[PDB]
């Protein structure tokens, strides 16, 4: 049972890494340099 | 990027909040007051702390024996029987010093 | 009727007492809430009946750091323990005997005294005070010393057994441990009746070699200490052919009032696969109790000579096999005895075999034995501690702390000379008049 | 109970603690607005160590942020956890120091030392049993190196028994941004030796070395650097907030780290730092933590400890480890290296265990060690301070502040006397 | 338990190890990801010898791949079994030595040795009971011939008791691609005699002949050359990694192989080398294996043993087999070729048995031998080294590195002293 639990923890770590890579892809697709303020004549 | 290792919240990965409304002073008063409905085993599936893994095996339900739960704690019980005169003197010296 | 009060001090005291009380509830059948609704006496030496039929342990868990006690108050046995018994401080000594003895302990001495007074009032004829602590921690050293000093004058006659973590010779959880260990030996010298020094390194070696646990925690040690104390108290809690109380193994273990340091040894301690292929017998366990590998303290009795040896046989033991094994041990030049003790074995016998706790490591076994040997080979441990403490104190390291807390510097040399005199007394005992 | 008031000094101090407080609120499951959404009853069991209670299930900072310039603090109260602090604990003046230690210590500091003394007294009396304070600051500025010294000296008189930590940022010679640096540093360590229970020497160039090599980060900002010192000083009080098999606190290490009152400077280091090419090829274990830690490349100070002797060594481990493997390694490093450990102190190592693992990780360790290599920093600073002072360069800025000249002379002298006696403890016969 | 750390230096070293690390991964059922996919239990019982445990059922080689030029490591990383090696074990400088032994040994090597020493100490300490180290390099290069001698020199001082094997590559006189080859060769063998437990002389010319006539390959590349050497290097330690009827290991042979410390050069051979036409006409028997061993044509060294005397002979056989022929095959070859064996040592043959056969084959065998004809190559190098050194040609390159010129004379004197006493053991009564 102990080794089964450790194996499932390892799988959970893999899943978390996959999810963070996918959201890295999404924020790669996003594009902005606004910094909450464009120059006042733009 | 120091920790883009998977976050893996420990306690989230593995009741009394309703009692004390997530208030520290209420929880301190409670733990001084017992009044905790739930237990380490009763919440957490894997033992977190040292004395939690110490006391992970048990049941809170009053009508349980680990004896019937798993049969190897079955041990012949050669217990002394305190004789009636022995109890007489015991309780007697307890309540009356003479 | 016969009663023992637990006075556990420190983090070590609380964890060890938790182990002991878990095991005690397991054998006596008391539920975690504190009931035994199986539907006598026995538990009466440890538990105490309440008005509504609940059983209360006779223990005063004390600590100067809160979290150790709050874990117990939120554990499983929260309802089992009466909340006033568990006594906590707001700051610890932080490995500092001076803080534990002079600045912090005196605040809580009165409260713990009142609590033990209540427990002793509840008892009617009290047998013993089992007091558990560690020589390393500041609380479990200094506050333990002060409670010994006051307890000796409060209850002048009563027997005060002392189980104490002695600092390991090689591994250490502290750097300032030797000063506290030296300064506590004065109080354990003049205010104790028996001592049971326990070494973590030796328990590590025993558990790794025998129990096949390549990676243990403190709980694995705690189960073994609980088994030791349960073996001690089994003659008092369960029916036996030769019952042995606290006073008898107190009397037939101490040759001189300055020598109250015997060594415990438990046998058999083997895993269940290790037991599946072993026949277990009285001769086997009593020969395992003499091996230097199974010695619970990092000392070698073949370098010294036994003056006393108390046996506690338990289970389906037969005194025929007990006496045959004793004769086999005696007919051996392998075991030296001093010239002034031709007879040195103290047999006690109990019927009920030791119980086994799931989550433990020991296997269920029909028979077992405990050994309490007072031998003179233990002098070398204080000799190593003397060397370390002297080469500590030569450059006056860490002394400014204790001085600022408020203990005068001459007491360091005083305690050093005292334990040197104790060592010389051990040498005089080891001398034979042949 | 056991409370900490987090004192904050300078742009270094504000940015360091803001990352630090970001870490701890995540350690205790606190949102940027202030409540507790977590499911860990033990996260709330000891939350009063750092936070104070507020109405509506809110928990507030027990911090006092200090600066001499208005620009830094809006950066704090606009960031990831800006709104969690409260505007009253924000204390700061109208005029900066210009990296001038004298201005923040004598001329401009005196107008503001009152108000910060007011607020810290209220955070002190708010708690029942305050364990002690804590400051993060830099020895390279004008306020943290300056005002920061003036703050400590007063509250030492006010609260003598309470412990006092300081994560002082010491300047680097290889990378320095300030011409007037040596004057501030020499005039501050003289204040540190007299009035401080505990100091950790953090050097920025070492953090730049650790990120380039072990981390292989392409473009490190100061935010990565701030995260390092936060995880270190999370690992010092971790045993204080959570239970463990063998507990400790700051005072447990403090008595165990100071053989003599003149020596309270230590070399923090972190165990589990690996690059992203190293994560796949690893197997976390107690030895691998000790291998990564004892490597002198890993240390966050600015000196190699093979040139000196280890006086005392601490290792605060965090997670779930078997203790036989813990103590056997600490004995093992003492036996093998028979030249880097002092002989008059056998069993040089203090070890503590906290059960709760670090945030985002399964195993970790933190290290505090006293070596003789710390004197390598000062004598190198004295190499520069004397070079400044023999020609009285940059002196009219400090002289015009109203101080005399002998204060410089006593500063180096006390600094010279420290390293002189420190050298003696390296070459000392035990027997 | 009994672990080995695979040292690796030079382009020859990097390519030979990558071929080697693939071969044992195929033996032990390790995928290019790094997990375990094999079937038998014995395929994963002693994996700790060459592989170190990593999380998630991951195994990583205990290798230290070193090269002074960064270009080779990309080829190592781009190979089929490239990603398995940990990046931190790759230690590399920015500038090479340019086939100069002096630049590798003194000027450029001194900057890189401590990094390799750090990784070597890191990997050696990880194993609790290390059997010894093992290095593959070439004597005709600049790094393996150069700083490769420097890393050997240090670790003997640091780790004296551990075994040190060198599957070193010796230059050929017939086929040479390096003008300054004797200069690096003469200044490397002097390093070997002082600090080396055993050496296996590898000559690339001999393998070229083997592929031409034995396997009859049309276009032999370096991979096939690497395949042969890797097969030999696997067969040395196969008895260590797997149980056998008559087990052995590195120290079993080395204690039994060499009678004096000055002679630690061997002559390694592999039995099952047959062309594809030869498979259809063959019967796989132990006598056929023994017949293919003792023939000098099968041999991968640059010498003919028929001109000298076999001092000691080791034969390590692999696979399920009945060992009655083995004792008599070595006995028969001892009596027949009596003149080729020295008389002061009867029972010259040492034999071991490993039960687990190689993958893709039923029977296999390896031969380690110390013979007197090994002096033929050293005296040949003396012909070329002295020819270049009399006129002081190509010397300013080494001279500009700060060394003196007495090192050349003492290196020449030492190997002359080596072959002289080696010649003496040939004519002994
Ligand atoms: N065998 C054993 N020893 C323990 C255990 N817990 C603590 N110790 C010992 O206790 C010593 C340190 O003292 P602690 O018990 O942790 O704390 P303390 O006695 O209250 O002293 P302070 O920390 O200063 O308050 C260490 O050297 C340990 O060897 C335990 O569970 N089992
Ligand atoms: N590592 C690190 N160092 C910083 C950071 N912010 C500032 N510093 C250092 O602080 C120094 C400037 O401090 P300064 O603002 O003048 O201090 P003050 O006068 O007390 O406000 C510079 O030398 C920086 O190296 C940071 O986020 N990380
Ligand atoms: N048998 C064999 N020889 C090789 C291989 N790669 C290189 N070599 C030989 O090694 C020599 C070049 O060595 P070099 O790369 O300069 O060694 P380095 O200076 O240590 O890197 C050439 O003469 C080749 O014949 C290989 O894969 N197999
Ligand atoms: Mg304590």
């Amino acid at each position: 049972a102990e080794k089964e639990e450790e194996r499932q923890e390892f799988e959970a770590g893999l899943a978390a890494n996959k999810a963070c890579l996918d959201k890295i892809q999404r924020i790669l697709s996003e594009n902005q340099a606004l910094s909450q303020n464009v120059h006042p004549m733009r | 990027n120091l920790y883009l290792l998977g976050y893996q919240h420990y306690f989230q990965s593995k009741g009394n909040y309703s009692v004390h409304q997530n208030s520290h002073e209420r929880y301190q008063e409670a733990v001084r007051k017992v009044l905790l409905k739930t237990f380490p085993n009763q919440v957490f599936r894997v033992p977190v702390t040292d004395a939690q893994n110490f006391s992970f095996w048990r049941s809170n339900i009053p009508g349980v024996r680990p004896e019937k739960a798993i049969p190897w704690i079955k041990t012949p019980h050669h217990c002394l029987i305190k004789s009636p005169m022995t109890r007489f003197v015991d309780h007697s010296h307890l309540n009356d010093k003479t | 009727m016969r009663e023992c009060i637990s006075i556990h001090v420190g983090q070590a005291g609380v964890q060890i007492g938790n182990a002991c009380w878990e095991l005690y509830c397991l054998e006596h059948g008391i539920q975690p809430d504190g009931q035994m609704p199986s539907d006598d006496d026995s538990f009466n030496t440890f538990f105490s009946e309440t008005g509504a039929g609940k059983h209360v342990p006779r223990a005063v868990f004390v600590d100067l750091e809160p979290t150790v006690v709050d874990e117990v108050r939120t554990g499983t046995y929260r309802q089992l323990f009466h909340p006033e018994q568990l006594i906590t401080g707001k700051e610890d000594a932080a490995n500092n005997y001076a803080r534990g003895h002079y600045t912090i302990g005196k605040e809580i001495v009165d409260l713990v005294l009142d609590r033990i007074r209540k427990l002793a009032d509840l008892c009617t004829g009290l047998q013993g005070f089992l007091i558990f602590h560690s020589f390393g921690g500041g609380t479990g050293s200094g506050f333990a010393s002060l409670l010994m000093e006051r307890l000796s004058v409060d209850y002048g006659k009563k027997s005060k057994l002392e189980f104490a973590i002695y600092p390991a010779p090689q591994v250490s959880t502290a750097v300032v441990e030797p000063y506290n260990s030296i300064l506590t030996t004065h109080t354990t010298l003049e205010h104790s009746d028996c001592a049971f020094m326990v070494d973590n390194e030796a328990i590590y070696d025993i558990c790794r070699r025998n129990l096949d646990i390549e990676r243990p925690t403190y709980t694995n040690l705690n189960r073994l200490i609980g088994q030791i104390v349960s073996s001690i108290t089994a003659s008092l809690r369960f029916d036996g052919a030769l019952n042995v109380d606290l006073t008898e193994f107190q009397t037939n273990l101490v040759p001189y009032p300055r020598i109250h340091f015997p060594l415990a040894t438990y046998a058999p301690v083997i895993s269940a696969e290790k037991a599946y292929h072993e026949q277990l017998s009285v001769a086997e366990i009593t020969n395992a109790c003499f091996e230097p590998a199974n010695q619970m303290v990092k000392c070698d009795p073949r370098h010294g000579k036994y003056m006393a040896c108390c046996m506690l046989y338990r289970g389906d033991v037969v005194p025929k096999d007990v006496n045959a094994a004793i004769a086999t041990i005696k007919t051996k030049r392998t075991i030296q005895f001093v010239d002034w003790c031709p007879t040195g074995f103290k047999v006690g016998i109990n019927y009920q075999p030791p119980t086994v706790v799931p989550g433990g490591d020991l296997a269920k076994v029909q028979r077992a034995v405990c050994m309490l040997s007072n031998t003179t080979a233990i002098a070398e441990a204080w000799a190593r501690l003397d060397h370390k403490f002297d080469l500590m104190y030569a450059k006056r390291a860490f002394v400014h702390w204790y001085v600022g807390e408020g203990m005068e510097e001459g007491e360091f040399s005083e305690a050093r000379e005292d334990l040197a005199a104790l060592e010389k007394d051990y040498e005089e005992v080891g001398v034979d008049s042949v | 109970m056991r409370e900490i008031v987090h004192l904050q000094a300078g742009q270094c101090g504000n940015q360091i603690g803001a990352k630090f407080w970001e870490v701890i609120s995540d350690e205790h499951g606190i949102d940027p607005t202030g409540t507790y959404h977590g499911d860990s009853d033990l996260q709330l069991e000891r939350i009063n160590v750092y936070y104070n209670e507020a109405t509506g299930g809110k928990y507030v900072p027990r911090a006092v942020l200090v600066d001499l310039e208005p620009g830094t603090m809006d950066s704090v109260r606009s960031g990831p956890f800006g709104q969690i602090f409260r505007p009253d604990n924000f204390v700061f003046g109208q005029s900066g120091a210009g990296n001038n230690w004298a201005k923040g210590h004598y001329t401009e500091g005196a107008e503001l030392v009152d108000s910060v003394l007011d607020v810290v007294r209220k955070e002190a009396e708010s708690c029942d049993c305050l364990q002690g304070f804590q400051l993060t600051h830099s020895l390279g500025g004008g306020t943290g190196s300056g005002m920061g010294t003036l703050l400590i000296s007063k509250i030492r008189e006010e609260y003598p028994d309470r412990i006092m930590n300081t994560f002082s940022v010491v300047p680097s010679p290889k990378v320095s941004d300030t011409v007037v640096e040596p004057y501030n540093a020499t005039l501050s360590v003289h204040q540190l030796v007299e009035n401080t229970d505990e100091t950790y020497c953090i050097d920025n160039e070492a953090l730049y070395d650790i990120c380039f090599r072990t981390l292989k980060l392409t473009t490190p900002t100061y935010g990565d650097l701030n995260h390092l010192v936060s995880a270190t000083m999370s690992g010092v009080t971790t045993c204080l907030r959570f239970p463990g098999q063998l507990n400790a606190d700051l005072r447990k290490l403090a008595v165990n780290m100071v053989p003599f009152p003149r020596l309270h400077f230590f070399m923090p280091g972190f165990a589990p730092l690996t690059s992203r090419g190293s994560q796949q090829y690893r197997a976390l274990t107690v030895p691998e933590l000790t291998q990564q830690m004892f490597d002198a490349k890993n240390m966050m100070a600015a000196c190699d400890p093979r040139h000196g002797r280890y006086l005392t060594v601490a290792a605060v481990f965090r997670g779930r480890m078997s203790m036989k493997e813990v103590d056997e390694q600490m004995l093992n490093v003492q036996n093998k290296n028979s030249s880097y450990f002092v002989e008059w102190i056998p069993n040089n190592v203090k070890t503590a265990v906290c059960d709760i693992p670090p945030r985002g990780l399964k195993m970790s360790a933190t290290f505090i060690g006293n070596s003789t290599a710390i004197q390598e920093l000062f004598k190198r600073i004295s190499e520069q301070f004397t070079a400044m002072f023999r020609r009285k360069a940059f002196l009219h800025w400090y002289t015009g502040e109203g101080m005399d000249e002998m204060e410089f002379t006593e500063a180096e002298s006390n600094m010279n006397d420290l390293v002189s006696e420190y050298q003696q403890y390296q070459d000392a016969t035990a027997e």
